[PDB]
């Protein structure tokens, strides 16, 4: 249905969106400070492998 | 020459594209600001609504 | 002649090539400036967001 | 989230800034001295061979 | 694009500067000595025939 408390449901969705935004912002800050898109295997596996091989 | 080409390829694959990444940072900042503003706006007036009339 | 050759090799192994090292110096300078800018951006936003919420 | 006790992004920025500053200092020292090799920590074998050649 | 950790154009410039400097040093040697072939690298058969003629 479409009935939601808007206190402990709207809050939950807002918190999830805010957490996603903050995580994206932190990853972007890391990528800007480091100068490398790929800082760990999580971000890109094959790309990290090939970049390591090239280095 | 091979070293120069290898460095070019490695930069293509790994090095940060600042033009894209600064825009991504600003977009994330704006999104977080909007999220916090909406969280403050809600949960205070509408939540208090179910109580002010009771 | 042997001294000339030995000095050439010694300079090549030891003496720095100013082009490469100046490029490295400029890159490091820019990286430091970017780091300071990012640190300034990242010190204020997170601490300030929670205080704004309150 | 917006927890204020500890922000990992700050530590990451500080670590990369420290790396950049260390490389900047090394580049400055190399430019000023004129010798790419100025301590054993840099490259042992190169230092040994260069000292022998000198 | 607008990268930081890699400067391909600077690498090409360094390579071409190195080529120019090497050619300059070779030309300077050939001017100073007065002989075109001072080492076998400049010419093998040329050096052999020149030595025989001398």
């Amino acid at each position: 249905m479409t009935i939601n408390v808007n206190t402990n449901v709207s809050a939950m969705t807002a918190q999830r969106y805010l957490t996603k935004a903050t995580g994206e912002l932190n990853t972007s800050m890391e990528r800007l400070s480091s100068g490398n898109r790929i800082n760990s295997a999580k971000d890109d596996a094959a790309g990290l492998q090939i970049s390591n091989r090239l280095t | 020459n091979i070293q120069e080409n290898v460095e070019a390829s490695k930069s293509r694959i790994k090095d940060t594209d600042f033009a894209k990444e600064t825009t991504q940072l600003t977009k994330s900042q704006i999104l977080q600001q909007a999220g916090t503003s909406i969280l403050a706006q809600a949960k205070q007036l509408p939540n208090s609504a179910i109580s002010l009339l009771q």
